[PDB]
DNA sequence: AGATCTGAATTTACGGGCGCAACTATGCCGGACGTACT
DNA sequence: AGTACGTCCGGCCCGTAAATTCAGATCT
RNA sequence: UUUUGGCAUAGUUGC
């Protein structure tokens, strides 16, 4: 879930673009140094929301680069096993569904996926149908599912959906 | 009683020296000096020194005078502790035996045919030998057609064979041993010595229910282990105080969504999470792979590494390059140029790969390795892949994705999109400039100039190649 | 080979006795002058002890 | 008043240290075993 | 059968502690 | 197409 928080970061500012503009171009590293990215245990940065305080430039010894610590209010998406979310499924395959929450990626395997629930390879749209049609899952379509737990590897965060729990599933 | 007082001997002769003194002891039995020694002991296995039993330690140092053997027990000796003296005496203890002494010492042998004199038992072996090539080594097939050709002490009867110090062997040496010179009880070979011719594993941290008795259906994590009954120390859920279980009473269950490896069978090395827990098929896919693989309860532990699952670039011949795609016992499963997985033997040449090499893909667009191309014709149209190696018209494209050669595969580089100077060491002589009249030697050379050292004076300097004229 | 080591290395006592065998007795020969090796060879010199 | 220990104030071994950088020489497994070749 | 050959096993000094000797606590 | 490499005690010599 988005959640506005304050976080700190480091920016070895380099003597070239010292001169005039040299907040701007720190506050401009920090927008091209975290946007973008992702975190193990604090999730996907979406945006910054405002650099609070410059810290103190201190001027390394040896080195030359002058080192600058920046609060930031910046908005995360934090994932939540036990938690149900809306989220956009991207891809079905007769394995799996993959849907998207924010820039997230999350996982409905074979067996994740209610056994009332089966694939229809044969019609046009490659779709996962009920036998009585009430819910049919296909990319594109908004889903209500459970986060059953946040498979953290390498910076990259990617979930587990699943429709176990009743009133889950489209709207 | 009297005391047992111990001697240091010389090693392996320690048997010889009680005989020794045995016989000193009759010898001056009725001497006016006389061993006062009660006996003396020279343990089997007790290696190193020998016992003598004596009331005092004047009697132990006047009787072992004039032997060799003790000299080194000589100005001192050591009493048993008295509570100990139990412990001097205190002993303990078509199949497979494994020979003692010669070149096959702990050789796994099959006993063919046991002779009923009680001399020598005939054992079928794999030959540690060269062939008499080297000697003027690991175990491997007794090849007869090798050491006919080389010849020495070798008689032939077709298949059966006489070589190399009267050793018979049939198409797996064939020879009589002693029993005393092999063991013929405790070898237990393994499966792969069979085709050359219950089970408890807890380990800390795993988790494990009780299957019967008060304590049913509590499930904890393992701190201790050991061999049979347990005693185990499981933490369980909701509860402060530690039990106690054997290793028969637990079993190793894990609740569904968490690591498992496998400890033994087809599916060892795999890791994975387990789906559904039934009575006892688990189900788990793979990190490699989404294939079902159903295991014992008893063959999942609870480990939380990555899963291993490498790549190198190898030489099938200097006219095609090789990638390997399968690490194995004794081969390399390599995918080349062409698209074939071949199998390859260890003793392929390793190339120097070129990281900075550039190709065009089929939009005239600069890739370099590390870099995601799509593929949009030949063979693999449609996939997409991360470049590992370059070719001057091949490109090697990786993906997790596909299951097939560890995800590597290749094609042609324009069906992709982006998503020693002579003069060196030379006797040259100065025609021109100020050096003019010397000679010196070259020990570095350009385009322009070059390093002489000079014969002349103890220097080098360097001149322009115009300046130089050779010898 | 006993008195060619207590040579070849200047220790002087038995080789196994170093810890306390005293050496520097036997030196190479000073050869840079004449008056050189007359010096080293009549040197004499008195241990610390 | 005295003993009798007994609790703090004088004499003996005993490690452990001893100013800075180059150039040459020696030596680090012998005894027993064990079999194969001539 | 003998012997060679090669591979395998077995002065100071200053603290520092420790051993002996006078008052003091009990215990007569 | 890229170079390597020992530890030691002893001895002598140089402000």
């Amino acid at each position: 879930m988005f959640y506005h928080i304050s976080l700190e970061h480091e920016i070895l500012l380099h003597p070239r673009y010292f001169g005039p503009n040299l907040l701007n171009t720190v506050k401009q590293k920090l927008f091209t140094e975290v946007e973008g990215t992702c975190t193990g245990k604090y999730g996907f940065v979406i945006a910054v929301t405002t650099i609070d305080n410059i810290g103190a430039g201190v001027i390394q010894p040896g080195r030359g680069f002058v080192l600058y610590p920046v609060k930031y209010k910046a908005i995360v998406f934090r994932p939540f096993k036990g938690e149900v979310v809306d989220a956009v499924v991207t891809q079905v395959n007769k394995v799996g569904l993959f849907t998207e929450i924010g820039p997230m990626s999350c996982f409905i395997s074979r067996h994740s996926i209610p056994s009332e629930m089966e694939f229809d390879p044969n019609s046009n749209p490659p779709c996962y149908k009920t036998m009585d049609e009430d819910i049919v899952i296909q990319q594109d379509d908004e889903i209500r599912l459970k986060i059953v737990g946040t498979r953290v590897d390498k910076n990259d965060i990617f979930a587990i959906g699943s429709l176990m729990d009743d009133y889950l599933g489209l709207v | 009683d009297p005391n047992l007082w111990t001697v240091k001997c010389k090693i392996g002769e320690e048997r010889a020296t009680a005989i020794s003194l045995m016989r000193k002891f009759i010898a001056y039995q009725f001497t006016d000096t006389p061993l006062q020694i009660k006996s003396v002991v020279a343990p089997e296995h007790v290696k190193g020194y020998i016992y003598v039993e004596a009331y005092k330690q004047t009697h132990v140092k006047q009787a072992i005078e004039g032997v060799g053997n003790l000299r080194l027990g000589y100005w001192n000796q050591q009493m048993v502790p008295i509570k100990e003296m139990t412990d001097v005496l205190k002993v303990v203890k078509k199949s497979w035996v494994r020979l003692k002494r010669g070149i096959y010492k702990d050789d796994i042998a099959q006993v063919d045919y046991v002779e009923p004199s009680q001399n020598t038992i005939s054992l079928k072996m794999i030959p540690r030998i060269d062939y008499d090539r080297i000697k003027a080594p690991p175990q491997r097939l007794f090849d007869a057609e090798k050491i006919r050709s080389l010849g020495g002490d070798v008689a032939s009867d077709g298949d059966f064979l006489i070589f190399e110090g009267n050793r018979y062997s049939r198409k797996f040496l064939f020879k009589s041993f002693a029993m005393s010179a092999v063991i013929t009880e405790g070898v237990k070979p393994t499966l792969s010595e069979l085709e050359k011719f219950r089970e408890h594993n807890f380990q800390p941290g795993d988790n494990v229910e009780v299957c019967e008795g008060e304590l049913i259906n509590l499930q904890g994590k393992i701190l201790s282990v050991d061999g049979n009954k347990i005693t185990i120390m499981p933490k369980h859920e909701d509860l402060k105080d530690m039990l106690e279980f054997p290793a028969q009473e637990l079993r190793k269950y894990f609740k569904m969504g968490d690591h498992v490896k496998v400890i033994a069978g087809r599916f060892e090395g795999d890791t994975g999470l387990i789906v559904r827990v039934e009575e006892n098929f688990v189900i788990l896919f793979s990190d490699l792979t989404m294939h079902e693989l159903k295991v014992l309860p008893r063959d999942l532990q609870l480990c939380s590494e990555t899963a291993s699952g490498w790549g190198e670039l190898v030489q099938l011949d200097p006219q095609t390059v090789g990638v390997i795609v399968r690490l194995e016992r004794e081969t390399f499963q390599v995918l080349n140029m062409y698209g074939k997985v071949v199998t390859v033997r260890h003793q392929v040449t390793r190339k120097k790969d070129n990281r900075f090499a550039v190709a065009l893909d089929s939009e005239q667009n600069n890739i370099h390795v590390k870099d995601i191309v799509k593929v949009i014709d030949g063979p693999h149209s449609g996939r997409e892949g991360e470049i590992r190696h370059l070719f001057r018209s091949f490109a090697f494209l990786h993906c997790k994705k596909l299951v097939e050669n560890g995800g590597m595969f290749v094609c042609k580089t324009r069906h992709l999109v982006l998503a020693d100077n002579e003069l060196i060491g030379q006797t040259v002589r100065i025609s021109q400039g100020p050096y003019k009249g010397y000679i010196g030697v070259v020990k570095d050379a350009t385009e322009s100039t070059a390093r002489v050292e000079l014969h002349s004076t103890c220097q080098t300097i360097s001149v322009d190649r115009q300046r130089l004229t050779t010898v | 080979d006993g008195l060619k080591y207590s040579l070849a290395t200047g220790n002087w006592g038995d080789q196994k006795k170093a810890h306390q065998a005293r050496a520097g007795v036997s030196q190479v020969l000073n050869r840079l002058t004449f008056a050189s090796t007359l010096s080293h060879l009549r040197r004499l010199n008195s241990p610390i002890g």
